[PDB]
This record gives C-alpha cells, structure tokens and sequence, in this order.
C-alpha cells in the first residue's frame, strides 16, 4: 500500500529512486527501474532517469495518491498510499 | 626483462647529445633501470589514517608525482590493520596513475576488503610534469556530520 | 495533475520556479513563466517573477490545490494536484 | 486564499511574519501589523510582536485553516487556506 | 484552538514543551507542566518530562487531532486542532 | 492512537525504530522488535531490522494510517493514528 | 607592433621629466615593449586544484596584479588534464582583465569544456594599484555538504 | 582651528607637571594639532575584500584603535571598485567612532551604494584605552553557506 | 588579617623542613600574604571579544592556573563597554575557582547586564594542580549559523 | 615476575648475535624488565579537555605508540575531575592495547562514571611498529551543532 | 604633460590588440597616466629602522618592484627623526630605479645628512620583471661585532 | 608534618574572608598541603640536553614559576646518563629556589659529577609573581666557537 | 632524434608488464620523449641573488632533483643582470647533473663573467632518487664579515 | 634464533600478568621477534646532508629512540655518494646504540672512507626511556668560519 519515492534537491531534474531490494517487480516493469548497486552502499536500489513529477503522474494511473511530501537533508521525499 | 630496460635507457643517452662513454654514466643505464622496476613494483567509531606517504609515477610523461592519502571510514563488523591500509598504498601507488584512478581504486579496495559504513579518500599531490582528488563513498556522503568529521581531523 | 513550485527561504519575495523542460505551455504561458538556462546547470526551467503566494492564488483558479507544503535545504517546495 | 505566516525556530516567541508587499490591507490591519523594510533585505514586509499560535488563533477566526506547517532551514512556515 | 507542541531529535526521549507565557493553564495542569525561565532565554515556558507520543495520547483525550507535524533545524514540532 | 516510526535518511535500508520504553509489548512483538541500549545514550528503544516501508505495510493491517511524513535531520519521522 | 609599442614608451620616459638617452634607459622602449606582448598574450569524485599560480594586467591603471586560482568539480563523463586547466588560466589571465571577470571566465570555460555536475572557482590577488572573488555554479551552489567540502580542501 | 588646538595642547603639557619650554617641546602643541586634524578628516559571485586597514580614533579616551575590516558582498546589478571600498573605510575610520557603530556604518554604506544580496562587515581591532564585531545583512544572515563561505575565506 | 596570613604562611615554612630565618626567607611570609590577597581580590551585530586574559586560583589545591576567555554577544537594546567585560572578568577570576563554575559566573553577569538575544563564553586554561569549558546562552544555542559564527571569529 | 621478565630478555640478547656479558649489557635485562612493568601498569556546559598526552603499547609487536587524546562531554548532574580523567587514559593507555580499542575504553568508562549526555574521544597516535579514531557517544553523534563545537575547540 | 601620457597610453592600448572604446577601458589611459607620475614622483648607540616599505619601478622593464629596506647607523654628533629616514626612501624609491643602485643611494643621502660612524643598508625586494642587495659603509664594515648586530636585530 | 602544614591552610582560608566549610573547601586544606609536599620534595664530543621541563617555587612569594633547561658539556673521561642529568634538574627544582641559584646550582652538580672540560647552563621561565639566566664554565667560556656551537643547537 | 627516444619508451612501457596499447598510454611515448627533451635543454656592495628555482636531472638514476639556489658575489669593475643570473642557472640545471658538480660551475660561470672579489653559490635540492652543497669562492673564503653577511641574508 | 625470540617474547606475555592466548596476542611472540631482528639488522666545496631520518635501538631498556643526523664535509681527493651516507647511517642506527657512540661511529666511519679535510656529525633524538650529540673532526674545529658554516645550512 506505501510507496516512497525520492530524489534530490533541484526536483526538476532526476534520477528518482523507486523502490528498495523488496518492491514489486511488476510495478518497478511499468516505471522503466533499473537496479544498481551504487558504490559504498551495501544494498540494491530501483532507479528512472525521469523527474520526480512525471512518475508522480504515473503512480497516479496505478491508483496511488500523495499522502505527504516532505525533505530531509538534500532529499526531498513522497510517500503514496 | 632488465636487460631490455637497459638498452632502452642507453639509447636515451644517445639521443640527447649526450655522451654514454664518460665518467659519470657508465652505470645509468642499469642504475635507472632498477629504478623504474622499482618504481612500478605495484604490478563502532572512525578511522581516520593520515599523512599516508605516496610516489607514483605520471603514467602521461613518466616523470614522478609526489603526495600524500587521507583514508578515513566507519567499520561495521570488520576492521583494517593500520599497516595493512598502507599496502594497498603502495600496491596502486608504485604503478604508472593518474591522481584521479588512484584516489578511487584506493577506495575500492578498502569497500571491498571489509564492505564499510563509509569510506573517504583524499589525495593531494604535486605533478612535476597541488591538485586535490576525493571520493566520498557510502555514509560519508550522504552525511554531512559525518564528511565534516573526516575534513577536519585530516588537517 | 501534480505541479511542484517553489522558492528561496524568504517567501515574500520571489523568483518561484513553475515548471521543467516538459510542463505544459499553456499552463506556463497563463502564469507568465519565461524559460531560462542559469550557468552551471544542465537542465532548463521555468520560473516568474512573482512571490509564491500570488502563484498559488492563480494556480487555484486552474483547479489546482495544495497537498503538501515542506522545505528541502533553503528551497520551500509546493506540491498541487 | 493562500496565506504563508512564518517564525523563527523557538515559536514561543515572535515575532511572526503575516504577509508581503502586496498583501490585504484590511486583513493586515486586523492582526495588527506594522510593515518594515529590515535592513540588507531589497523588500517590504509585515510583521506583528505576537508568537504564532496566537496568530493562528485570530486568522481561525476569519475563515482561515491550516493546511501544512514545515520548517526551512530556522524558520518554520504555516500555510492557511 | 491550536496547539503546538515540541521536542529535540530523539522523539523517544523527553522532554516536550507544550505552550508559551499566555497559555491556558487548566490544560497545562491536566499535562501536568512545570513552569520554567531557561538560562539565556528571555521569555517562560511550560515544559513536561514526558515523551511527545504520551502527550499525544494525553491531548487526544481533550479533542485535539494532530494537523501536521514537520521538523525545524532539530526540533520536531506538532500542530494539533 | 498515535505512534512515531523513524529510519535514516536512505529509507531503502533499515534498522526502523519502532517505539520508545513505555511502547505496547503485544505491537512490538508483531513487528518484531529488539529492544536495545545504545551506548552513550540514556534510554531504551525497540527496532526492527527492517526497511520502514515493509513496517508501515504491517501496521496498515493493525487499523493505523499514516498522518504526516516530515525529516529532521538525517532522521525521517512518520506519524500514524 | 613592436615598434608602435616601442615609440610610445618612449614617449612615456619623455613626460616623466626623466632622459631617455642615458646609462639604463637604452633599451628600455624596447624592453618594456616585449613585456607588454607577455603580459597580454592570451589575446564520480571530486577534482580540486589549487595554488595555480595566476599573473594578470589590470584594465585600468595597467599595473599587475598578483594571485592564485583554486578549482574544483565534479565531473559526469568527461574529465578534464591537471596541465589543460592550467592553460586555460593562461589564456585568461595574461590579458586586461579585472579579477571579478576572470573569476567568471574561468569557470565558464570549465563549464562548457566538461558539461560538469558542478564548478568552484576562487581567486584571489593582490591588486597593486588581498580580494577573493568566488563562483560556485552547479552542485556546489545547491548542496552544502559539496561547497564545504571544496572550501576545506583548498586550504 | 589649528592655532585653537594647538593652544589646548600647550595648556595639556602645563597640566602635566611638565616643562613646554625646553628642547623637545617647541613643535610639539603644533606637531600634534596636525595629528588630530589627520586622525579626524573624515568628517553573480561573492567579492571579499580582507586585511583593510583601519586606523580610527576611540571617542571616549581620544586614543587610538588599530585594526582590520573584512567586507564581502553579493552583487545584483552594481558592483563597487576595490578602491572604493577602502575610502568608505577611510571615511569612516577617520573620526572619533566606536567599533561598534564603525561596523554597522560601513555596511550601510556598502548597502545603499549597490543595493547588494548581502553584506558581510566585521572589524577586529586592540583598543588601547582584541575584540570582533560582525554585521550580516541581507542573505549573509537568511543563508548558512553563503556567511560560511564568507567566514572561511577571510581566515 | 594580613598578619594573620603571614604567621600562617611562617608555619609553612617551617613546617616543610626549610629554615625560615636565612637569606631569602625573611620577607617571604610577607610577600606572599600580599600575593594571595591580590589573588583573591575580586572578592543589531555580534560582539565577540577575544584573548580575555585569565589569572584565577584553583580552589582545591590552591595552586593557580592561567588561560583565556573568549566572550561573544548578540546584543537588543543595550550594550556593554569592552572596558567593562574585562572588570567582569577580573572579579569572577580574582577568586578561588574552578573552571567549569568561572565559565557559567562570566555569561549570567552579562544575561543580567544587558538581556542579549545570546551569550557565549569559552575558557581555555592550564591547571597546574589545556581544558575548554564552553557555555552556549540564547540564541548561541539554537541556531547554528550563530554559533559557527562566533567558533571561526574567536580562532 | 621480575626474574622471569629478565631471564626472559637475556635470551632475546643471546638470540640477535649480541654479547650478552660486555660493557653495556649488564643491567639491560633487568633495567628493561623494569619498563616493561612500567609500560603495563594498567592491569549545563561542554567540558573539552585535550592535549592528554598517552603513551600505550602495541600488542601486536609489543613496541609503544604515542600520541594524544581528546575528551570532552556534556554533563547531566555529575560532573568529573579533571585530574580523574587523566588517570582513566593512563589505567587504559599503560596496556597492551590498540588504538581502536583504547578509544571505545575511554568512552566507556566516562559514560558510567557519570551518565552524560554525550561523550567524544579523539585519539591521534604514532605508531612505530598519524592515524586519528573517534567515538561520538550520546547527542555528539545526533546533534550537528554539538560534535561541530567539539572538533574546532580541539584544534 | 599628463595630456602627453594619456595619449601614450591611449596607443598602447590600440597596439595590443585591443578595443579602447569599450565598457572599462575609457579612463584607462588618464587613470594610468595618473598611476605613472605616482609612482615616479621622487624626482652613543645603535639606530636600526626595518620593516620601511619600497615600492619602486624597475627602470628596464617599467614594472614595479616590492620590498623592505632596512636601516641601521651609528651617530657622531647629530642624529635623524625617524619620520626622515622614510623620507629619504621615498623620494629614492618613488623613481625608475635598479636595487642595486637604490641601496647605494639611501646610504649616501644618510651619509651626508649626519655623517655618523656607519652606514648599514640593506634591501631585500622582488622582481617582477627576493634579492638581497646590501652597503655597509664606516664601522658597519671595519667591525665584526657591528655589522653582527645589524644583522641579528633587522630579523 | 602534615596536619601542621593542613592546619596552617585551613587558616589562611579563614583569614581570606572565604568559607572554610562549605561545598568545594573540605578538602582543600589537605589537598594543598600535599601540593607543597610534592612541591618542594628536592629536599671527545659535546652533549646538549635540552627541553627539560622544569617547575620550581620562587621562595619570595611562594608561587610557582615554570619553565626550561638547557645543559650542554664536554667530556673528558667521564659521561653522564641523560636519565641522571634530568634528577639532577628535578633535585634543584623541586625546592624553594631563585632562577639565578637554580642555574648555577646545575652546573656545579654536573661540574664535580663528571669534571668536564665545560659546562653551560640555560635556564628560562616565567615568573607568576620570560627570563633568561646563563652560566658558561670551563670551555664554553673562553672558545667562542664551543660557546657559539651550543646556542645555535639548543633552538 | 624525437623518434628514437619515442622507439625507446614504447620498449620501457612493454618491459614493465604494462600494456603500451590502451586507454592512456598511447601519446606516452611521445609525451614522454618531449618531457625529456625539455629536461635535458640546457646543452661596491654585496649582491644577494636568492631563492632561484632549480630543476634538474640526476644523472645516476635519471630521476629528477628539484631545489633552491642562492648566489652572492661582490662586483669589482662588472655587475650581471639578475636575469642574466637565472639564465646561467637554467643552463646548467637543466642537463644531467649531480648538485656537487652544478654547485662548482655555477660559481665558476660568473667568476668568469665578471672577475668579482668574491662568489658564493649554495644549492639545497631535494633527491627523488634535503643536501646542501656550497662552495665560497674569494674573499667569500678569507673573510668571516664576508662569508657571514652572505649567509645571515639567504635565510 | 626466531624461535628463540618467539619463546623469549611469549614468557614476557605471561610475565606481565597478561593471558597471552585470547583474541589478539595469538601472532604477538612472532610479530615481535620479526620486529627486534629489523630493529637490530645492522650487525673544493662543502657537503651538508641533512634531514637524515634514524630509528635505533636503545641499549639500555631495549626501547627505541627516534631522530635525525646532520652529515657535512670538506672533500679533499673522494667524494661519496648521497645514498651511500645514508646507508652507513642505517649500519649503525639498527644496532643496540647510544647516541653518543652512534655519534662518534658516523664520523668516523665517513673519515675512513674518504679521509677529508673535515667531518662535522649531528645527532638529534628523542630518548622514550630532545638531546643533540656533535663531533666536530678536521677543519671543522679548528676553523671558526667552517664550522659557523654548518651550523647555519643545517637549519
Ligand atoms: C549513521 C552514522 O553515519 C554512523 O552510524 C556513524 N557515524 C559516525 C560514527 N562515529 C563518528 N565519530 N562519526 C560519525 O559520523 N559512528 C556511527
Ligand atoms: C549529488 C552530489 O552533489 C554528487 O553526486 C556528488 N557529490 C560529491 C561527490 N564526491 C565528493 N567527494 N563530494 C561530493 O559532494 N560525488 C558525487
Ligand atoms: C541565494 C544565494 O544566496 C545567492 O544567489 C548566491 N549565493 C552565492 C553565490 N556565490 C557564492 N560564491 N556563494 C554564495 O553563497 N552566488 C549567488
Ligand atoms: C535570529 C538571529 O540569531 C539574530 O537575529 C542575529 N543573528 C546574527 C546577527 N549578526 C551576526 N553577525 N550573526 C548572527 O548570527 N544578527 C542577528
Ligand atoms: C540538546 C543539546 O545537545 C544539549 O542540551 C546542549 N548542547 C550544548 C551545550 N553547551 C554547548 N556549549 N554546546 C552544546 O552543543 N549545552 C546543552
Ligand atoms: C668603535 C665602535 O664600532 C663604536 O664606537 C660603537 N659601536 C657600537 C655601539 N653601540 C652598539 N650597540 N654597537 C656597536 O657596535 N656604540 C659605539
Ligand atoms: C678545545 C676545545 O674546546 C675542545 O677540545 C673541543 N671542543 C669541541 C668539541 N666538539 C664540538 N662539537 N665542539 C667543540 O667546540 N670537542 C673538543
Ligand atoms: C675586503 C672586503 O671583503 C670587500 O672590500 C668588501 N666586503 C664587503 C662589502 N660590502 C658588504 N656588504 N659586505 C662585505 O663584506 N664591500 C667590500
Ligand atoms: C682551509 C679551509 O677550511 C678549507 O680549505 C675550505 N673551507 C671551506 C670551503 N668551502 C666552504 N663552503 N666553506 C669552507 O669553510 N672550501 C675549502
Ligand atoms: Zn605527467
Ligand atoms: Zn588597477
Ligand atoms: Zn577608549
Ligand atoms: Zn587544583
Ligand atoms: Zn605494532
Ligand atoms: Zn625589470
Ligand atoms: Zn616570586
Ligand atoms: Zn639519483
Ligand atoms: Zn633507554
């Protein structure tokens, strides 16, 4: 049911990451995610080169809607329901 | 392989206009040969390792570069010997560089070796052919608390 | 259906960002939003003059409503739907 | 419709910020706002001595609710509708 | 009507300020407040030993709902209607 | 009613603190929650070792929802009654 | 063009009631003319470098001015030699400039060079007729934890 | 004016038990008057200007206060001369000020001069009869990068 | 009650084994009966005032220690002479201390002076029976744009 | 245990082809027996006290390490002496230690003694067989003000 | 002849490649040929002035030179103000000069003004185009202990 | 000894106009008077020791003075440990001294110690109630290049 | 003869078990060959000429040595320009040295330059593969006001 | 005699009162033994060699002391190499030492070698059980110009 999604400070430009190890690889399909593992980080991560506000249109069409948007440090994060 | 290095250097002599038959480079070319084999031989709280003496070789002009590592990471089960950090050093330092891959191979090897919160690695270094190179990997990155820590302890 | 604006720390005064590369330009054209590219980016943007508040009062008129209001660094960042 | 009050970061104290140049005259009147230009700022605002709840308190009155609070960098932002 | 509580950045851990010089004090007497002039500060306060999330459970009994809660420096403040 | 969940600023890993010394031991135990002292601080917490996105999955089936998201610090806090 | 520079400090040693045919100032329309022609002939981690040396004409009073560059960036695909930044601190600095300009310049020319994520240029001088100026274009304008950490490095 | 000072400072080497006559203390009533007279005849980057030096008048004890003020500024449109910033100084150091308002008038002046982002004064400064005033106006004061940035650069 | 010190200080001497009738013991209980009496005699911008010279007595073993205080303020509607935070100083100081208290004494004698928006007072000094003692009043506690600010002015 | 130790470095000196019977090697084991004895003889305010000098041995290849520490904490109700926490470095520093472990230990040991709120120790050390560790306990790891007041005082 | 210069330098500009008519070159040949008349607007015990400022043009290259002259004498019968001797520099030092006959110059003048035992100057400046130039003239040259206690007390 | 000595501090804490029983002053008496104890508990090449930390008792005022000595001399047959030539520092200091009888106190110590063929002896510290105080014996008196070979080596 | 060392180095790049056909190492042969060529391209007052910048290669390892030089000499009919002096540094530094023979012709190449009273020449140089060498030529040798004078001023 | 060191080393383990089979003291008998046999592997112009780094062992508490010799001499017919002093330095400091004779055995070994007109040897070190050693052979003691020659270089 929740789905946090997050990029950085200038929110016009991406990436925005989508999903962590355990997120639903139907709905990460219809995203277009890709998965790395960035370096000094010990775990796997779903990543768009889109802005944040055209998959916010896009979670949209799923049935989710924006709960809260708030930003801690440089990041700025959305939690859909 | 010696040899070969060795009669490569005496045709360097000879074509500077200098003389390889003289007092004074009767031995140079063997005596910069094991120079440059030498000089190539490479092929919860935190820990900062400073002042971590560095000779590399300029892999454009093959003329020294002459600098100093900060490493500083956070552990999470596994810790690095203090003499261990320093030979993989001297393992990516003694080959043919540029600052920049080594700033991030340095970086690589110590993810790798124990898989760390974070890792910082700074090298300054004078190119005789200063110039400051970072990678801040893991939490060191995305803390500022915790880069802020890792600069000013280094100085 | 969502739209992100936003302003520096002193919301009386402006420029407020409106939009991205993709937003829409007839939404952009009633708000009076010119496009620029400042130096140092690699991205454009749209943005006006105006104070943030004045830009939610015409964004309202546009069937729009703020969801969520929330500071990321000394950004303050509106989320419409 | 909109209306962006703002404090410092104790908000036990004020004073507390109610609009900007082009703000309600009447609506800053009942609040009992003065409006200086503080100097090094290239603008004109409208302030009042009071902490914000006790603003919060008197825009309840005039048909006002708030939307979202957030805090940027010291300050701390209430958005009324 | 509004209330606006507030504790440090372990939420956790105590203590959390409940009201200023002018609030009412039959309320702060069911939170069981302490009155003090902290060294530096140059205003009163009311302040409990308690955790936010006991006086949530407190303040809910009394007809208050939390609007919004949001993060100022390392303050994290509650709004409650 | 209410109940305040925390993780660090990269949400796709975890540990999620989960409750505070006085937090109810029959939710704590569906969750899964350790219950540790950190060194240097004064006070006890339960945790889990998971993403908080996987515990807001499993205290959606307990009757709660999420209020409001904000980040203090490096911290990211969400509210739920 | 040497000898219309050359003509015109002569005529300068003329106004200044000083005489221009003596012991010291046979050359001296000649020598200063070729120093003229000097002074204007321009006409994923972090890379900061610093202590460039810089050596600039003021447009105004056509006296020297004195100082040092530092930068840093960011780059994304493209990286930029430690020697090819240095020249492009030659082409800019051994013009008429003021060091407000010469700040911008630089970091235009780094800018369009690379397309990088960010680029920190500071300059400072002493103007013999010290000043930092300062661009921070890119990410070290936008998150604090990248400006800091170039402003530490550099010293 | 002048014979008027110089007739107070003879009635000041009376007063102290000590001889106006003598050799040493001929010049002196008219040397120091034109001491006085001289102490008191004033009446998109970030640009530091430090190390400017300051040489003011304490208006309590009349006696010296030596010191440096450090400016930064935010241009928007209009920038400032770097020797204009200086006579700013030198027209309000020359007087009989206080640290205090000598640091807040100087900003003002800057201000309405440019109509700047932010304004960055602080004066250090031994008083005689050291101590460090600070005005940040504008977005010097709203911004913890750009007073951070101003604060490590002058050092 | 100075010659009631010095027969407790005649005591002292006698009771160390030394003799305190010789050659450079007559006037020594005294001279340091006069010695621990001065010893004990004290019984909109940011102003910060450094290199406060600090000459205080240890009250446990009555030995004394030496260091530096280091005062700053944001003050609102009054403000204090640099003269007068001295005497301030000289009376919190001229007693038997310890460091952490003559800390906390020094920023309630200026809250109460003037009521600032904040105080900081930082004491370092040399215990010979370095320690930092450091309080952070105001508005020097809640913001850290204001207690950066006066880190960097006092160093 | 003192004969033991040395009958024990009598064979040291007999194994390294040294004369143990010669000017110079008389009392060597028993003078050396005696240092290693002594080199093992362990088994609302900020309060920064640094420059503690220690002096630890390597328990890996049994040679010492030197260098420094630096403590500081934020008291609640209990606060600590300044003479006690020297002698906590020297109970923890005289062992057999490392650098990592004697910088836990000492953060361990003021958190019991006093419960504050929080604790940083910084050790820097020279080991010759610098490399800077650093705990941050309490609300010097949370709070970005608190561990920034720290790490400026120290230097 | 201010005129004179002003169109000298108006030539330079046009002979550089350069625009003359632009934004920031429009007084540039009058507040340069304002520069140029500045900067050439010259023409028992032991005294040791240092420190004294130079700032001389070099008569080859005419661009400046920067440094310190230093100097120390003997006195017979009659001595010199201190305000003097900086005098002296400037009318020598504000012409087109060489080092090497700037500091025989400042010797002689002092020389004929008191004639006192001996004459130590000795100015260190750099070249734009350090060097130590040197005269010891009376007993600063018979002397070992005189000319030692010049050069001990001018560092 | 000891209550003698306690008694005769519990009634210079009377005398002082201090509280003698309060929180802080329990024991203080007792604790100063094992100061005092500890106090004054004293009663072919050449060989430069220097550094040596010192802190005597001016026996004037009673209150500590501190600082360093430098000893360097020549053998002849004899040397001395550099362990023993720092109890011979610690024997004279640790007592009720002038600077001036503690630096020649040293020097004859290590004179009928050794018999060299010359001692010297610096002494500086400071005075709480820099001085410098200098024997030169034997060899460092009459050569002046053993006197001028030990002043260069001890800085 | 740029061939023949390009030919050469493509044989050192092969002989190190380093791929000479990569990404980085396909103009270094021929970077390397214009480094060396650059390397090898050299074939009555005192006056103090200090800290000259030398660079040069050792002629045993082939190994560059980088240092200072500083050059004094008293003129008798004929002074040298301070450029002329530079050059002859340049000449002889920039070939196959080692820093004892280029101490002795530099000294040698302006006694016969000039005929002076006296040359000194001190080379300090740092070897890759700090050493001063000096030799005092003249009356730098006979007179100790002479050699003393020179070598206060160097520093 | 690695086993017999390791023995050696395992009977101090268990002399201290330590348990010499835990998490930590496992390689310590080994590491150690392979630490005391690389500590103990050694059994017309001037020419300064400074900065030259030493590590010896002490002889009476088998505990290092670390330092740096200073090597000057006058040549007559052979001169030596600058990696050949280096290594008569590291003969004789990886020995059991003293300073004294390390000291005198440098000179003397450098004597041999080339008989020269003078050797000048200088020894620093901090003794962890600073102290300066110096023989003055040759001309560099009789000569007061020579041996004031290397006083001041080697600074
Ligand atoms: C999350 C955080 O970055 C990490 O857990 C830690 N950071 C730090 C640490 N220790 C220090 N000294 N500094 C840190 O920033 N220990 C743990
Ligand atoms: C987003 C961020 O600014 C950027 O991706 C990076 N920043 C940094 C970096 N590397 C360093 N050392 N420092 C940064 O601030 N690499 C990447
Ligand atoms: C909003 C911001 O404070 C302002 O636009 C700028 N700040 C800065 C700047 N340039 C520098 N170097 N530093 C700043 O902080 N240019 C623009
Ligand atoms: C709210 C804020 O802390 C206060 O108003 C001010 N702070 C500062 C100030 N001036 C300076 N220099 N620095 C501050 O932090 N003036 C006002
Ligand atoms: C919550 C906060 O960390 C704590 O209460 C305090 N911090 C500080 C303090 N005092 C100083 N100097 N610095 C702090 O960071 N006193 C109290
Ligand atoms: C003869 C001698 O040089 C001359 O008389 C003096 N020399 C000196 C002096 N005073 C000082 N300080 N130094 C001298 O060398 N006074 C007199
Ligand atoms: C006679 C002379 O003073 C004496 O024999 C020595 N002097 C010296 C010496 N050694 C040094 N380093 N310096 C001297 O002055 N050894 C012997
Ligand atoms: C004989 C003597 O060495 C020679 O005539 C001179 N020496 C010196 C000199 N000038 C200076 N500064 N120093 C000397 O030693 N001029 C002349
Ligand atoms: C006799 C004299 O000591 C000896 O011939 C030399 N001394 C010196 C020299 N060279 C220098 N630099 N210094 C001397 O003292 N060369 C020769
Ligand atoms: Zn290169
Ligand atoms: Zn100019
Ligand atoms: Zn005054
Ligand atoms: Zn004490
Ligand atoms: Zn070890
Ligand atoms: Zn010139
Ligand atoms: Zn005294
Ligand atoms: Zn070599
Ligand atoms: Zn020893």
């Amino acid at each position: 049911p929740y789905l946090l999604i997050s990029t950085q400070i200038r929110m016009e430009v991406g990436p925005t990451m989508v999903g962590d190890e355990q997120s639903d690889p139907e709905l990460m399909q219809h995203l277009g995610a890709s998965k790395r593992r960035a370096l000094g980080n010990n775990f796997y991560e779903y990543y768009v080169d889109d802005p944040p506000r055209i998959v916010l249109d896009k979670l949209e069409r799923r049935g989710f809607r924006v709960l809260s948007m708030t930003g801690v440090g440089q990041t700025l994060v959305w939690c859909l329901h | 392989n010696l040899p070969n290095l060795a009669a490569a250097y005496s045709s360097i002599l000879s074509s500077l206009g200098e003389n390889p038959q003289r007092q004074g480079l009767l031995k140079t070319p063997w005596r910069a040969a094991s120079a440059m084999q030498f000089f190539t031989k490479g092929y919860d709280e935190m820990v900062i390792v400073k002042d971590i003496d560095m000779f590399s070789m300029c892999e454009h002009h093959l003329v020294p570069f002459v600098g100093k590592v900060h490493i500083g990471y956070l552990p999470n089960k596994q810790v690095l010997g203090l003499s261990k950090l320093a030979r993989i050093v001297e393992i990516y330092s003694r080959r043919l560089q540029v600052q920049e891959r080594l700033t991030k191979q340095i970086a690589v090897a110590i993810t790798e070796a124990l898989r760390p919160a974070g890792v910082g690695v700074v090298v300054e270094a004078t190119h005789m052919c200063k110039t400051v190179t970072s990678t801040m990997l893991g939490v060191f990155r995305e803390d500022p608390k915790t880069r802020e820590e890792f600069l000013t302890l280094i100085r």
